[PDB]
């Protein structure tokens, strides 16, 4: 069985290429942002043009929805990250403690606490009430591409342009595990899995691999797309068949099959690489964003 | 940003 993703809604408004695009938890709004120094609202459903959140003064890389979707965190190239307010709009915090641009960022399930990850080679972890920096971790010796929380908060995964990925105790800091296969391509992407056993990392040899982090063994590797430059997002797509999806540098979105490994679609439409992909919580649903040349997010649906 | 870094 393979999906029948088909193109329904072009996005547009950003003035600069798009960096992320996510799906808020209640599977009603789609986030982007934009090294426009934006963050933008939209319809899930419709694509609908919502609202622009503004504030940072500088590129925005990453965004990220809280458990219940009323706040995001954004992480920017003026080295702070902001939580946000959506329905007021309002800036609640403004995280100061990176000496560099802050990459990437992510809620616990909690919804807490942030991490972030930074061209300054650390990551913070951050009290979303009181907007003040509880942790710093001499994570990487290269900037941090991406972290994230496992399914019940107490582990963060990070990867790095190192080529190390690393697992961490949120509680106590340490440093439980570092994953690398047989080469030292710099990491640009990792997440854990849904179910949390496994995670998913890209790097920059267009290869993505799945591994069981618990036994420190690369389980399945996806190959067939484009990646050696940019920190392109990946997914676990879970609501109808099983995939990975991801943006690829020959301005493709990537689907395979996540036990066989086969790609299984490639959508067409996009005039720059895709950085970013989102799969909506409930409905088959992808979201898809591109680099400078395109500047435009589309909305993808698919019976299964 | 992430739109053009690079490593
Ligand atoms: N993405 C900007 C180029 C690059 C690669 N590695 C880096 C470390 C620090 C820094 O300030 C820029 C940078």
């Amino acid at each position: 069985v393979k999906p029948n993703y088909a193109l329904k809604f072009t996005l547009a408004g950003h003035t600069k290429a798009v960096s992320s695009v996510k799906f808020s938890p209640n599977g009603e709004w789609l986030a982007s942002s934009s090294a426009d120094k934006l963050i933008k609202i939209w319809g899930a459903y419709d694509g609908k043009f919502e609202k622009t959140i503004s504030g940072h003064k500088l590129g925005i890389s990453d965004v990220a929805w809280s458990s219940d979707s009323n706040l995001l965190v954004s992480a920017s190239d003026d080295k702070t990250l902001k939580i946000w307010d959506v329905s007021s709009g309002k800036c609640l915090k403004t995280l100061k403690g990176h000496s560099n641009y802050v990459f990437c960022c992510n809620f616990n399930p909690q919804s807490n606490l942030i991490v972030s990850g930074s061209f300054d080679e650390s990551v913070r972890i951050w009290d979303v009430k009181t907007g003040k920096c509880l942790k710093t971790l001499p994570a990487h010796s290269d900037p941090v591409s991406a972290v994230h929380f496992n399914r019940d908060g107490s582990l963060i995964v990070s990867s790095s342009y190192d080529g190390l990925c690393r697992i961490w105790d949120t509680a106590s800091g340490q440093c439980l595990k570092t994953l690398i296969d047989d080469d030292n391509p710099p990491v640009s992407f990792v997440k854990f899995s849904p179910n949390g056993k496994y995670i998913l990392a890209a790097t920059l040899d267009n290869t993505l691999k799945l591994w069981d982090y618990s036994k420190g063994k690369c389980l399945k590797t996806y190959t067939g797309h484009k990646n050696e430059k940019y920190c392109i997002f990946a997914n676990f797509s879970v609501t109808g068949g099983k995939w990975i999806v991801s943006g690829s540098e020959d301005n493709l979105v990537y689907i395979w099959n996540l036990q066989t490994k086969e790609i299984v679609q490639k959508l067409q439409g996009h005039t720059d690489v895709v950085i970013s992909t989102a799969c909506h919580p409930t409905e088959n649903i992808i979201a898809s964003a591109a680099l400078e040349n395109d500047k435009t997010i589309k909305l993808w649906k698919s019976d299964c | 940003a992430r739109t053009k870094e690079t490593a």
